[PDB]
């Protein structure tokens, strides 16, 4: 039943990402300063899809972890790293678009092929600092009886966390890269609306939903995918016996679905269409 | 064996020089000045000289470079498919000496060129005062030379002190170019202007438009316009 | 009296057509019908040259089949080394627009000209400007080194002239074309040369005499490139109608046409092989094609460029062929 | 331009008077040359490739 759906999801996640990665390498024209962020995101999403989704699906199917505690701790760390790194890349892309649109005469100077690698390395290090250091070490460990009881057992390892980590990780991962997106897209929309008015006055005697459609798609997919999870994350830690575990798992898995939509949104250029047809 | 080492060192020096020159090549913007005869491009350039014949000028720490066009058919125009913009200069007051019809034909030919599909055009309508002098208390009329002027009405930003007649003539002349610009894409547009040769504000007119052209290209790149 | 004189010329123009048609004994296709085809030809790139900042307009292979030169709108001439894919020189240009380049037979001088009406000559082994040639009233299109002391060039003012490097003054001026002159080629003995004008006509000139000899008008559109047969009695031209025609000096008339129904793009470069059996031609379809000289049968496609091809050349020893494209990339095929 | 016409008239007469042969001989000569020099075309037909 659900195994077919999991297999289809895994195939969809893997195929689009590998196709996008292969295309950028195959064609010199496709490669660009702004395409380094896209391929970094594709690599992170491919790692996530090939690491966390299959093991999580197997665990939820068989309902019993058959590996060691260290392996599942590493699995949790990898999941946190990939989830954290899959959003700050989008934020960086939004900032790059803002700089390209609102600063036309200084875009070449501000962004250089050497600076893109530095930014990518910095964001990856930041993502990995909050996903391996606090989890390989036991700073995130809880205190109640159920948590330690499951920790002692070698057959179960569920996500039990304390307030400090549950707040810090959420703030670093989701809430911070959201206001930047909102402000950037508001400024871009204002600039686009201003440019359209000038054309109408000059050519009005002879003769704006596209921006709304594009911005709505871009913001709505991410917000709908990742909004409820990062709210219930804080909610069930502030107060217990309020959010069921099944609801938490379902929301987290819904958040995973956003993997298969990034290629369909950020790779819609005609050049990408020409590249994909050749391969 | 030392020949390979010497060649590698020379190659490294050459690549270092090329990397140094890449930034200065990318920073500058290139413009093409193209105007009909007797239009008055010499007055516009040298007066703006304060700052093929080449000129380099800087506006707000931005490097601009402009090339003039030192006959009946142009085959050298293929090399100018990567310029930022094209400046067109025409004499507005020469409607009876026809030269204006030839200018319209030249503009139509330039607009529909194969290699200039994505190149915008900045229009400078020169000799504004001579046109006003001709139209005021002038025996010559646009009606005889241009029959379409009979059925033209004023379009509802006039400067103070100018009779309705000068406004009608100027806007009719501008519309004759805007019609050709508009019907044939949204990939490139036209920017009409009214400029006396002595005008000291013309230099800022280019910088403001180049910025608009770049911004519109970037907006259309990301599918937002 | 002009009208009557023009009518007499028309009668003379007719007198020729009849003489040309009288000698058409048999078409070249009929003569060569049983010749075995050369078969499918596959070519793969061997080297890729990077370092040019803008589109490439011209190139010229060296006489040693090792070095080559290229020109770009960045205002820089780079002398390459095919064997070790490393650069040797980088010569900045006073003018940022260039349309041609050349390499001396002795390997000591390199010349280039462009939109400015100046031909500049550089001394490789001394890199600074050695001489500047002025006098043309139109943009240059091509220039070939006739020797180490004199250069022949063609400009856009419907004239061709022969210069002297030592003096700097024109020696002989060739006139007769109506449209712009776009390309030219030299015979192996450096005694005669041909040029292709924009008025759909190619003429044969005499360097020593300075007077035109023959005229061919088979084409109906602009002529962009021309090559010359290794034997020394034939040449081929490329026009904007996707057609290549092989003329003949002695018969005075066309011998074959190369065209296909699936191409409507122009031709920018034409070159022969060492044996003359293959006719390599460039197109605006972002690739290249290989024809057959004696059968007019396509036998290969040379693709791999993302933009139009504007340069083409074959080494003297016939070991490789190089193409130049507007994508600022050079490639070596073999 | 009466002179331009005069220059054109003289050139044609010089072009008109020349010695010409049948196209069959030229075609045979070209075919013979191509056949004779067909054994020394590396592009057409592997002792070494300098590029190797
Ligand atoms: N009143 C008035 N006179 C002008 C204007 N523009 C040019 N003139 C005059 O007309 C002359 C002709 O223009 P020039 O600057 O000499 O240039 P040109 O003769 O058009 O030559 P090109 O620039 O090569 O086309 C100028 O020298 C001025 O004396 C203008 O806008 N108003
Ligand atoms: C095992 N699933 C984890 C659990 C908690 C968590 C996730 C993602 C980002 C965070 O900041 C988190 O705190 C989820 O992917």
């Amino acid at each position: 039943g659900m195994g077919i759906v999991m297999s289809l999801i895994v195939l969809a996640i893997v195929f689009g990402n590998v196709l996008v990665i292969t295309a950028i390498a195959k064609f010199e024209r496709l490669q660009t300063v702004t395409n380094y962020f896209i391929t970094s995101l594709a690599c992170a999403d491919l790692v996530m899809g090939l690491a966390v989704v299959p093991f999580g699906a197997a665990h939820i199917l068989t309902k019993t972890w058959t590996f060691g505690n260290f392996w599942c701790e590493f699995w949790t760390s990898i999941d946190v790293l990939c989830v954290t790194a899959s959003i700050e890349t989008l934020c960086v892309i939004a900032v790059d678009r803002y700089f390209a649109i609102t600063s036309p005469f200084k875009y070449q100077s501000l962004l250089t092929k050497n600076k893109a690698r530095v930014i990518i390395l910095m964001v990856w290090i930041v993502s990995g600092l909050t996903s391996f250091l606090p989890i390989q070490m036991h700073w995130y460990r809880a205190t109640h009886q159920e948590a330690i009881n499951c920790y002692a057992e070698e057959t179960c390892c569920d996500f039990f966390t304390n307030q400090a980590y549950a707040i810090a990780s959420s703030i670093v991962s989701f809430y911070v890269p959201l206001v930047i997106m909102v402000f950037v897209y508001s400024r871009v929309f204002q600039e686009a609306k201003r440019q359209l008015q000038k054309i109408d006055k000059s050519e009005g005697r002879f003769h704006e939903h596209k921006a709304l459609k594009t911005l709505g798609i871009i913001m709505g997919t991410f917000t709908l995918c990742w909004l409820p999870f990062f709210i219930v994350n804080i909610v069930h830690v502030i107060q217990d016996n309020l959010i069921r575990k099944e609801v938490y798992i379902l929301l987290n898995w819904i958040g995973y679905v956003n993997s298969g939509f990034n290629p369909l949104i950020y790779c819609r250029s005609p050049d990408f269409r020409i590249a994909f047809q050749e391969l | 064996r030392n020949e390979e080492k010497a060649q590698r060192e020379a190659n490294k020096k050459i690549e270092k020089q090329l990397q140094k020159d890449k930034q200065v090549y990318r920073a500058t913007h290139r413009l093409l000045l193209l105007g009909a005869g007797e239009s008055g491009k010499s007055t516009i350039v040298k007066q703006m000289r304060i700052l093929i014949f080449e000129t380099k000028f800087q506006v707000d720490k931005v490097n601009f470079h402009m090339f003039d066009v030192g006959d009946e058919r142009r085959k050298w125009i293929q090399c100018f498919n990567d310029v930022t913009a094209i400046i067109f200069v025409v004499a507005s007051s020469s409607y009876n000496m026809n030269r204006l019809q030839e200018a319209l034909n030249l503009f139509k030919s330039i607009w529909n060129n194969r290699w200039l599909r994505t190149i915008s055009v900045i229009l400078f309508l020169n000799k504004q005062d001579l046109l006003a002098e001709k139209v005021l208390a002038g025996k010559s009329k646009i009606e005889d030379y241009f029959p379409e002027f009979a059925r033209y009405t004023t379009p509802e930003t006039p400067e103070p002190g100018e009779d309705p007649r000068v406004t009608r003539a100027k806007y009719f002349i501008r519309d004759e170019f805007l019609r050709i610009s508009t019907a044939s894409d949204g990939r490139h547009y036209c920017y009409p202007h009214f400029t006396c040769a002595v005008d000291t504000e013309n230099i800022r007119r280019v910088f403001n438009d180049c910025r608009d052209i770049i911004q519109r290209m970037h907006l259309r790149q990301y599918e937002l316009l | 009296e002009l009208d009557q004189l023009r009518q007499e010329a028309e009668q003379l123009k007719n007198q020729i057509r009849d003489a040309r048609k009288a000698c058409a004994d048999a078409t070249l296709s009929q003569i060569t019908n049983n010749i075995d085809p050369v078969g499918r030809i596959q070519m793969r790139t061997r080297r890729t040259l990077r370092g040019h900042l803008a589109k490439i307009y011209a190139m010229h292979w060296g006489t040693d089949s090792r070095l080559l030169v290229s020109a770009s709108q960045d205002g820089k001439l780079i002398i390459w080394d095919s064997y070790t894919t490393n650069k040797v020189h980088a010569i900045p240009l006073r003018s940022s627009w260039v349309m041609t380049c050349a390499y001396a037979p002795s390997g000591n001088y390199v010349a280039c000209g462009g939109l400015d009406n100046i031909c500049s000559i550089y001394n490789l082994k001394t890199v600074r400007v050695s001489r500047e040639l002025a006098g043309h009233t139109g943009y240059l299109s091509c220039c070939r080194f006739l020797d180490d002391n004199q250069i022949v060039t063609s400009s856009g003012d419907t004239t061709c002239a022969l210069w002297d490097i030592e003096t700097g003054q024109q020696t002989t001026t060739f006139t007769g074309h109506t449209g712009d002159v776009m390309s030219l080629s030299l015979a192996p003995d450096t005694r005669l040369f041909v040029s292709g004008a924009c008025d759909a006509s190619a003429k044969l000139w005499d360097v020593r005499e300075g007077m035109c000899r023959q005229t061919f008008t088979g084409h109906e559109s602009d002529i962009n490139a021309i090559c010359f047969f290794p034997n020394g009695n034939a040449f081929a031209t490329g026009s904007d109608d996707a057609t290549c025609r092989l003329f003949d000096l002695r018969a005075d008339q066309e011998l074959m046409t190369y065209s296909h129904d699936n191409i409507i793009c122009g031709i920018t470069s034409v070159s022969f092989s060492k044996s003359g059996r293959l006719l390599l031609a460039g197109y605006d379809d972002f690739n290249c094609n290989v024809w057959d000289a004696l059968k007019a049968d396509r036998a290969g496609v040379l693709a791999g460029h993302d933009n139009r091809v504007s340069c083409l050349g074959v080494t003297d020893d016939g070991m490789a062929v190089a193409t130049g494209s507007w994508d600022s990339f050079l490639k070596i095929w073999n | 331009s009466i002179a331009q016409a005069r220059k054109l008239v003289e050139q044609l007469k010089m072009e008109a008077n020349i010695d010409r042969i049948k196209v069959s001989k030229a075609a045979a000569d070209l075919m013979a040359y191509c056949e004779a020099h067909a054994k020394e075309d590396p592009l057409l037909t592997a002792s070494e490739n300098p590029f190797r």
